[PDB]
């Protein structure tokens, strides 16, 4: 079995000037993702909403208006300095939803244990015709 | 008379038209000495504007209402009142012309489609191959009926991709 | 927030970190001097309802329409004067 | 550290083993052409260096000597037009008599009836009629002779052998190292210096041995066979102390700083010589040697290989304030490492300066007998206004490139660079409100006054004989301008153009240049000018800002520069790239210039372009402008439909060709919608419908055909788009003037 | 060494920049002191208040620049052009306050900018929002007829 | 809220795993490949659209389908 870690909230946030790409109105009334990761040294990575910060020695946090701002910048870490994070999804109301590393590993690596829905046991022209599922609130692929 | 148009070897509006174009080229030569090269090259335009409006009403052309040759495009229509020069012959000449071209670029796609790298062949053009088959093309309508009549020139449907409808 | 430090981010404080602020309205009692409070609240008294500030735009479009049935000719207005003899046009038409 | 030659000793070899084989400089053209978007790929990023190799000694070396093959082109391109002066013009004839002769310097062959484009110009001559002013350029060096422009053909032809040779020299005997191309300072020292500081004092020589008698002679009226020859101006002071008495003493006065006994070639007067039309050429003198002396000053700012002077990025890191953080710091390493910001850079200049030109060369002609020929006066300033606007794309274009790849965060953090990235919003946000506010307070006054036009009320309209709208700072400014000499201008003789004020300048029985007047129809354009300018500089501006990344997409630096969409979701992210911000500010650059020489063509022809008459002026056009220019039906009719009737009505004579280029140009524009509104899957589907007939058959080729890629299709589209608009601007501005004037 | 930008609160995460403009205290006391950032008194006077600003604004395009602008009436009518304009921004705010306040939202809240909790705003609410269309019904009015009144009771017009 | 497909056809590459931004295709482990592995869809919620995916596919045709449905904050990628 896997646990999903907590969203430990006194961590610290990497240097930053200050943009105007971060977070909006959207924020307070519905959704913002937050991302945390360790990191080995203190050395300059790019903002998702533009310019350049300076995350610290250890823990870093930062928040973000969108999951795929948090995905941009989890997989630039991932690839120009080879450093994990997770992913966490904060309701205004204060629940927390852990979210990308979902079962401890990434997705493009099998883990034995997951949900595979979503997965036809048929081809791309074995569905139905539009005709035969005519009035129906479905399109054919989802038969 | 072939549509209600008269020839311009009679037509006044055709001779009118030959003496506008003439009395403004004069007009345009009355300015430069006689022996000047502009003079020359206008005297060479005149002597070309005349010799085709002589050469059109020569020909057979028929003229409209005013001074304008008319072509027929109805054989038959053209043969009989002796206007097959007019589109039939040139129909002619386009459609061997034309399949000329075009069975040379044949013959050269499936003969460079049985090599090593027919996508070389096609940026990189065999020079003496497309020549070959560039004077083989001027045989080509005896060629295409041949292979026509072969069943080798079109392909079967069975070995054609189609959308899945 | 929490953000003594670095850290810009609390569960039990979420107010602050999402972003949630002011800007400029401040709370304060005083403001406006007395008796014309009083008399500015009696002219909009039984307005503040939805049917009868409604019911305002009815009688302000009823404006809009005497306007238009006596109000247009009262600032003379070229489309209610009168007409200066006319034109023919091309042939011989009216 | 020490400023050197470096080079290394045959890099690569000579020979033509890899013109068999195309696309060898990118990996990714190998393998052949499996499809037709391989041979578009092949010539799509035959230039694209950064895709080539990741050394940037190797793309600096490329680019170097791409430079020098762009020389060689160049100057093939002179030697042609000054052979083509030579052979086939009416130069001779025109120098004798240049009010009426109209300048022609082609002529074609007689094949198919076209012999009718070789227009009765005069001189005895047949050719089509130029615009381009090489014979008032020629007549200002002082030429007047045939042979001259010959040896100067051969010289040119020379010269491109030149450049070409140079090109593959510095290729493949002696290529530069990296380390040589940074040497900004040296780079600096010479261009300021050698280059232009040099050049410049070079012409200033010329003019004074060889433009100033002869154009002093044919000033006073000589006929120029008789006029002598540039070498025994030069060869001796005794002809020229008789034309310019200074020159009894010699270089005397000068070494003596008694330079004031110089002043009858030295002068500054300003205003034209009124035989001519044009610029006094003894101020061009001054000026010439005033602004080599300048350049040869500025050429020693900066440190090479002894202590004096000033390193560049010691003045970048210096230059830091309170409200910008580190300031100029990471700008000379990615200034002196990255090719796309210099281009950026460059061509921004480059087009403002085209465009300056074009406004200095209408206001005040430097060359005589070019003011009278509006034909070549609006030519040039359209052309110039052209390449400009284009060059100005370009470097938004290439600001975007350099965003893009060559921005690093790590050596850009808390700079100018990083500043402006951090507050993109902000900037963006803004614009777009200045671009809306100009669009409404520009577009809705030309509306209100169609509507009050049209409604039978004068009255109403934004007209000045209704509600003034009247350009006070601008019309201060020229009144400034025409009281400067003698008050702060107290050396001048004549203010520097006659737009300012005062007399009408007429040369030939027609005006070389008067005053221009601004009312509220100017204050419209100019204020349209405004919003056309600011919408593409948003363009632009948003396309280099969201180059690296946005809300909507916060990877689009991974997805590249040039890049078609990111999917149909998100609602769409169709045109996301910074390359398709490039590509709707093409069309607004486009929109812009056409209002530019719009405005310019009208106002000229209708205030400033005419015939003297000893009693008034006659424009062109009559002064319709002040009242007609501030309404949309004006522009229409008294300016779109009244002078198309010059190019349409151009069958069967000279501007023929410019009647049927007219034609053409409607034809590629409207081609481009094709291009511009279709999309890629309904021509592949097509396309494999046609692959099926020609399977049918067995005419199927290998290189398997596909539509063109999105990008493709864009591309193909604003430049058919740009090309059909230009050429039928070009045809229509070249016929009307060449038939009425 | 001396800082005039800086991140918002603190945090470089949100959209705002400390900027001298934005946070500037002449500017900031101006900003907190203009009726629509006074949480604490009724909506109903603010609305009177910018009511009246805005009626007495709207007089004067109407007056130079109108049809009539050229005509001794001019005021009257533009009197009335300013009423109609007054009712037909009324209604504006009438369907906007009628479409957002529909129901409630009590979410998160709202603090100022030193750390202290703050009620979240009288105005933004059905009845709230109400009152400030009430105020600016007469308001409104009101600003339009002393404009009116200012054309023929000052000097120099 | 986009539906989002996966079909036998899919040879566990994981290429449209690795193309996508939002993180909504994970590799569960399967039978009918010789990788052994298929890819599915559970957070298919988190799903802009971009279709990356389909751009990774290899296999002719390919056999992670998205097809566009309703929209919500999530599927236009708002951020405000
Ligand atoms: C491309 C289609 C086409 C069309 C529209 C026409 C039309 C015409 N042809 Mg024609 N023709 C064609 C192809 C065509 N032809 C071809 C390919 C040939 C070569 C075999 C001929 C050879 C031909 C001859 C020899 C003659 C015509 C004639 C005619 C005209 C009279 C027909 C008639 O009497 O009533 C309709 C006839 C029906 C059978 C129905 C008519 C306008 C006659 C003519 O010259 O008119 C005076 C005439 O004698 N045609
Ligand atoms: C020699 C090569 C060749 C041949 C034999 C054909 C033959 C054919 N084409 Mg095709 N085509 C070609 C090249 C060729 N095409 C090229 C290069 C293009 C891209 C511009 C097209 C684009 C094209 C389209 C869009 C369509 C056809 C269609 C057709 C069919 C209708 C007849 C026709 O002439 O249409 C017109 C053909 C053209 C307009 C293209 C002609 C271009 C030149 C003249 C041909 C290439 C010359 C070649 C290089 C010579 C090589 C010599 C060799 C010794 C090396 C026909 C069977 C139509 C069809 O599907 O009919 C059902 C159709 O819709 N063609
Ligand atoms: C005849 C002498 C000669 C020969 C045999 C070569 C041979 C070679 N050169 Mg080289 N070169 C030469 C002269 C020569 N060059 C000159 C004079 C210059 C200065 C401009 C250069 C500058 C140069 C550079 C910068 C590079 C090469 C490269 C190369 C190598 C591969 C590229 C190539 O040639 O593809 C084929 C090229 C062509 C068939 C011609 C290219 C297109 C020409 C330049 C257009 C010129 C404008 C023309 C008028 C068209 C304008 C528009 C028109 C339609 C109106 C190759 C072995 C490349 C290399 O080494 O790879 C790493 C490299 O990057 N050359
Ligand atoms: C006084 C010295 C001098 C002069 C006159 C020039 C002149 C020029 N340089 Mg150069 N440069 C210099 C020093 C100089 N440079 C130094 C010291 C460096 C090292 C830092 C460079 C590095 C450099 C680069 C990287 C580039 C240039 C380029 C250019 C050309 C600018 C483009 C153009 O079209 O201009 C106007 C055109 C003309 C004026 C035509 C006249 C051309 C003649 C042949 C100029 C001869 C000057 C030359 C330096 C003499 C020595 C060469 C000799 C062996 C023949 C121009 C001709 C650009 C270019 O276009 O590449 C060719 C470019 O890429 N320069
Ligand atoms: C690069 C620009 C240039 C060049 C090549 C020349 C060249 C020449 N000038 Mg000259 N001059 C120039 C700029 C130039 N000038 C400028 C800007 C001025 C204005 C101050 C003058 C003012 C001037 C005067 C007043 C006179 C000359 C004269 C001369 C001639 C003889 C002087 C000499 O031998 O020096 C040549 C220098 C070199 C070869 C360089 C190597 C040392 C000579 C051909 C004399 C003459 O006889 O006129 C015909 C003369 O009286 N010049
Ligand atoms: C000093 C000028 C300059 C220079 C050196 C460059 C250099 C470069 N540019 Mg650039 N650019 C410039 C100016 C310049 N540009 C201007 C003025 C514009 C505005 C139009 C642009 C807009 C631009 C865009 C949008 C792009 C580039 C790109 C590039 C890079 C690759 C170019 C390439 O190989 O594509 C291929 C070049 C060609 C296929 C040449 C043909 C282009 C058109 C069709 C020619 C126009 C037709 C011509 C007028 C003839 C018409 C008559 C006709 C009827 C025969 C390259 C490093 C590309 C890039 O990816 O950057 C990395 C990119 O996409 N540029
Ligand atoms: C003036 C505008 C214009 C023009 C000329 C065309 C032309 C064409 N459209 Mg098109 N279309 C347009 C606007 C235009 N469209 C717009 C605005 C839309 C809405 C987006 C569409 C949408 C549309 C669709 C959906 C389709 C077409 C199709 C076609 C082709 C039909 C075949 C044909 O008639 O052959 C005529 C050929 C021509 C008119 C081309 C001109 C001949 C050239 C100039 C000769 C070459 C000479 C020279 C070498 C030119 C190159 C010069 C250079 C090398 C310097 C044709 C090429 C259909 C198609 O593809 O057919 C199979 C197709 O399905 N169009
Ligand atoms: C054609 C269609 C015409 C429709 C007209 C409807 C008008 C709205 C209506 O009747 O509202 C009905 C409400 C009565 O409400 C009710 O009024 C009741 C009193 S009574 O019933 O009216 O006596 C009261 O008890 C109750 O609380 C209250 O809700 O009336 C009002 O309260 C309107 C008062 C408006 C006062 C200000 C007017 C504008 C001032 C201009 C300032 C500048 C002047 C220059
Ligand atoms: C087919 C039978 C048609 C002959 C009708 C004869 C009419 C009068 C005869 C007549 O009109 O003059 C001869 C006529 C063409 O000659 P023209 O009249 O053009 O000659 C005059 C000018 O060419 C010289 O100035 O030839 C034809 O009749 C058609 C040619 C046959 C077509 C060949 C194609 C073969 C396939
Ligand atoms: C034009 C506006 C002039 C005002 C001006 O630019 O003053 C200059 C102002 C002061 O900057 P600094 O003094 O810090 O700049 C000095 C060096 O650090 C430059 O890098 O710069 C800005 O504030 C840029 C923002 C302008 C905002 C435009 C609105
Ligand atoms: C017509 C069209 C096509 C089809 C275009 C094709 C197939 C290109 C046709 C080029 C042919 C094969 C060459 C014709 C050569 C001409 C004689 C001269 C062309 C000019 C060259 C010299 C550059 C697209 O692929 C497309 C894609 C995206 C948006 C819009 C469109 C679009 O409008």
């Amino acid at each position: 079995a896997f646990t999903p870690p907590t969203l430990q909230s006194d961590t610290p946030s990497p240097i930053f000037g200050g943009s105007t790409g971060g977070l909006l109105s959207q924020a307070q009334v519905e959704e913002f993702h937050v991302i945390t990761w360790e990191s080995k040294k203190e050395q300059i990575f790019e903002m998702p909403t533009g310019g350049a910060a300076i995350m610290r020695q250890g823990p870093n946090l930062l928040k973000l208006a969108r999951k795929e701002q948090c995905l941009a910048l989890l997989t630039q870490l991932r690839t120009k300095f080879k450093i994990d994070g997770y992913i966490y999804r904060v309701f205004p109301n204060g629940e927390v939803q852990y979210l990308h590393p979902k079962d401890g590993v990434y997705p493009e690596k099998v883990n034995a244990g997951r949900s595979g829905d979503n997965t036809n046991m048929r081809r791309i022209g074995q569905n139905k015709e539009p005709v035969q599922i005519k009035f129906s609130g479905k399109i054919p692929a989802e038969f | 008379d072939v549509a209600g148009l008269t020839p311009c070897s009679e037509s006044k509006a055709f001779a009118k038209r030959k003496k506008n174009e003439v009395k403004a080229l004069n007009k345009r030569l009355k300015n430069y000495e006689a022996d000047s090269a502009p003079a020359l090259a206008l005297k060479a335009t005149i002597a070309r504007t005349e010799a085709r409006f002589d050469k059109y009403a020569k020909q057979g052309l028929l003229c409209g209402t005013d001074g304008l040759p008319h072509l027929i495009a109805d054989p038959g229509l053209a043969l009989r009142y002796g206007h097959a020069g007019d589109v039939f012959i040139p129909t002619i000449g386009f459609i061997y012309f034309a399949g000329w071209l075009g069975y040379a670029g044949s013959k050269y796609l499936q003969a460079v489609a049985a090599t090593a790298k027919p996508i070389e062949k096609e940026i990189i053009i065999d020079v003496p191959l497309a020549w070959k088959l560039l004077w083989e093309g001027f045989g080509w309508p005896l060629r295409a009926f041949a292979e026509y009549k072969n069943g080798s020139l079109m392909e079967d449907d069975a070995k054609i991709t189609v959308s899945p409808r | 927030k929490y953000g003594e430090e670095s850290r810009y981010f609390d569960l039990k404080d979420l107010e602050n970190t999402v972003g949630s602020w002011d800007m400029y309205g401040q709370e304060d009692k005083s403001r406006y001097n007395g008796l014309q409070s009083e008399f500015f609240e009696r002219a909009a008294n039984g307005l503040s309802r939805r049917e009868y500030i409604l019911g305002l735009v009815a009688i302000g479009g009823a404006g809009i329409l005497a306007w238009g049935g006596k109000g247009a000719a009262d600032v003379r207005l070229p489309t209610v004067g009168p007409q200066q003899p006319a034109q023919v046009g091309p042939r011989g038409r009216l | 550290k020490k400023v050197k030659i470096v080079v290394d000793r045959n890099p690569v070899a000579t020979n033509f083993e890899k013109w068999a084989k195309p696309g060898h400089f990118s990996r990714t053209l190998s393998k052949g052409p499996t499809t037709t978007t391989w041979i578009w790929n092949l010539h799509a990023d035959a230039h694209d260096f950064d895709t080539q190799t990741s050394d940037l000694e190797e793309i600096s070396r490329k680019v170097f000597s791409a430079h020098f093959g762009q020389l060689g082109i160049i100057f093939i391109w002179l030697s042609g037009m000054y052979f083509h002066g030579a052979r086939f013009s009416n130069y001779e004839a025109w120098l004798t008599d240049p009010t009426h002769i109209k300048p022609s310097a082609q002529v074609v062959w007689p094949i198919v009836g076209q012999e009718i484009l070789n227009a009765d110009v005069g001189g005895g001559f047949q050719g089509l009629q130029i615009t381009s002013g090489f014979f008032q350029l020629w007549r200002a060096a002082g030429i007047t002779s045939e042979l001259q422009l010959y040896t100067t053909a051969i010289g040119a032809l020379v010269m491109a052998a030149a450049m070409f040779f140079a090109g593959w020299f510095h290729y493949h005997k002696a290529a530069p190292k990296l380390e040589w191309f940074q040497n900004v300072e040296s780079m600096l020292n010479h261009h300021l210096g050698g280059l232009l500081g040099l050049g410049s004092l070079a012409w200033a020589g010329h003019q004074i041995h060889v433009s100033l008698p002869i154009n002093k002679l044919l000033d006073a009226g000589v006929d120029p066979k008789e006029i002598p020859l540039p070498h025994e101006f030069t060869l001796n002071p005794e002809l020229m102390a008789q034309l310019y008495p200074s020159f009894s003493k010699g270089l005397a006065p000068f070494f003596t700083l008694d330079w004031a006994q110089y002043s009858d070639f030295l002068t500054f007067q300003g205003g034209l010589n009124p035989v001519t039309g044009g610029l006094w050429l003894t101020d061009t003198v001054h000026h010439h040697l005033a602004i080599a002396v300048l350049f040869l000053i500025a050429g020693h700012q900066y440190r090479t290989n002894w202590g004096i002077g000033s390193s560049l990025k010691e003045i970048l890191e210096a230059h830091k304030g309170p409200f910008t953080g580190e300031g100029h710091k990471g700008l000379y390493e990615i200034l002196t490492t990255s090719w796309h910001a210099q281009l950026a850079i460059n061509l921004a200049l480059f087009g403002s300066l085209s465009i300056i030109v074009a406004h200095h060369m209408y206001a005040m002609p430097p060359y005589p007998y070019l003011a009278t020929d509006y034909g070549t006066q609006l030519s040039l300033f359209t052309h110039h206004m052209w390449i400009g606007g284009f060059c100005i794309v370009g470097a938004g274009a290439h600001a975007a490139i350099f965003m893009v790849r060559d921005y690093d965060p790590t050596n850009n953090y808390n700079n100018l660079l990083d500043r402006v990235l951090r507050h993109r919003d902000a900037i963006i946000s803004h614009l777009n409100w200045v671009c809306i506010f100009l669009g409404f307070h520009s577009f809705g006054l030309y509306i209100h006054n169609d509507t009050m036009s049209a409604l039978g009320r004068p009255q109403d309209m934004f007209s000045d004989t209704a509600i003034q709208l009247q350009p006070v700072f601008a019309q201060w400014v020229q009144n400034t301008h025409f009281l400067a000499p003698g008050f702060t201008a107290p050396n001048a003789l004549a203010s520097t153009s006659p737009s300012w004020g005062g007399d009408v300048v007429a040369v030939g029985g027609k005006v070389a240049m008067m005053p221009i007047s601004l009312g509220t129809a100017d204050f419209l354009v100019h204020h349209i000018h405004a919003f056309t300018i600011h919408v593409t500089v948003l363009i632009l501006l948003k396309g280099v800002l969201y180059a690296r990344s946005s809300r909507l997409i916060p990877d689009k630096a991974n997805l590249g520069f040039r890049f078609p969409c990111d999917g149909p979701g998100r609602g769409g992210t169709c045109q996301v790239s910074a390359w398709d911000h490039v590509f709707l500010g093409l069309f607004w650059m486009y929109n812009s210039i056409s209002i530019v020489i719009f405005h310019f063509s009208w106002k000229m022809q209708s205030d400033v372009w005419g015939t003297v008459s000893a009693n008034g002026v006659s424009h062109i056009t009559g002064g319709n402008f002040a009242q007609s220019a501030n309404t949309i039906n004006g522009w229409l009719r008294d300016f779109l439909w009244a002078q198309s009737s010059q190019v349409i009505q151009s069958y069967g004579s000279a501007l023929s060709a410019y009647g049927l280029i007219f034609l053409g140009a409607h034809f590629v524009w409207a081609f481009s919608l094709m291009f511009l509104f279709s999309g890629r899957g309904y021509w592949q589907e097509l396309i494999e419908s046609i692959v099926w007939a020609h399977n049918k058959l067995k005419v199927a080729p290998a290189i398997q055909p596909r539509a063109l890629s999105i990008t493709q299709g864009r591309a193909v589209g604003v430049a058919h788009y740009l090309l059909g608009g230009i050429a039928t601007t070009w045809s229509f501005f070249l016929a009307r003037i060449l038939a009425v004037g | 060494k001396v800082q005039v930008v800086q991140p918002v609160n603190g945090d470089p995460f949100i959209g705002m920049l400390e900027t001298p403009v934005t946070s500037s205290p002449a500017i900031a006391w101006y900003l907190s002191n203009l009726p629509a950032y006074r949480t604490g008194v009724s909506p109903l006077l603010r609305g009177v208040e910018i009511g009246l600003a805005h009626g007495y604004l709207l007089v004067g395009p109407f007056i130079k620049l109108g049809p009539l602008r050229d005509v001794e009436n001019v005021a009257e009518i533009v009197g009335c052009i300013n009423g109609a304009a007054t009712v037909l921004i009324l209604t504006l705010c009438l369907a906007y306050g009628a479409v957002t306040f529909q129901g409630e939202g009590p979410q998160v809240g709202v603090k100022t900018l030193s750390g202290r909790s703050i009620p979240r705003d009288p105005l933004q609410s059905a009845d709230g929002w109400n009152k400030f269309t009430a105020g600016f019904a007469v308001g409104g009015l009101s600003g339009a007829a002393w404009g009116y009144l200012c054309t023929q009771i000052l000097p120099y017009y | 809220s986009h539906t989002v497909k996966i079909y036998d056809t899919c040879i566990g590459c994981t290429q449209c795993v690795r193309a996508c931004p939002t993180d909504v295709l994970e590799m569960v482990p399967w039978d009918g490949c010789k990788a052994n592995q298929i890819a599915s869809a559970p957070r298919t919620e988190d799903c802009v659209g971009c279709k990356r995916c389909e751009s990774a596919c290899p296999t002719d045709f390919l056999s992670v389908r998205v097809y566009l449905g309703s929209e919500t904050t999530r599927s236009m990628g708002l951020a405000y």
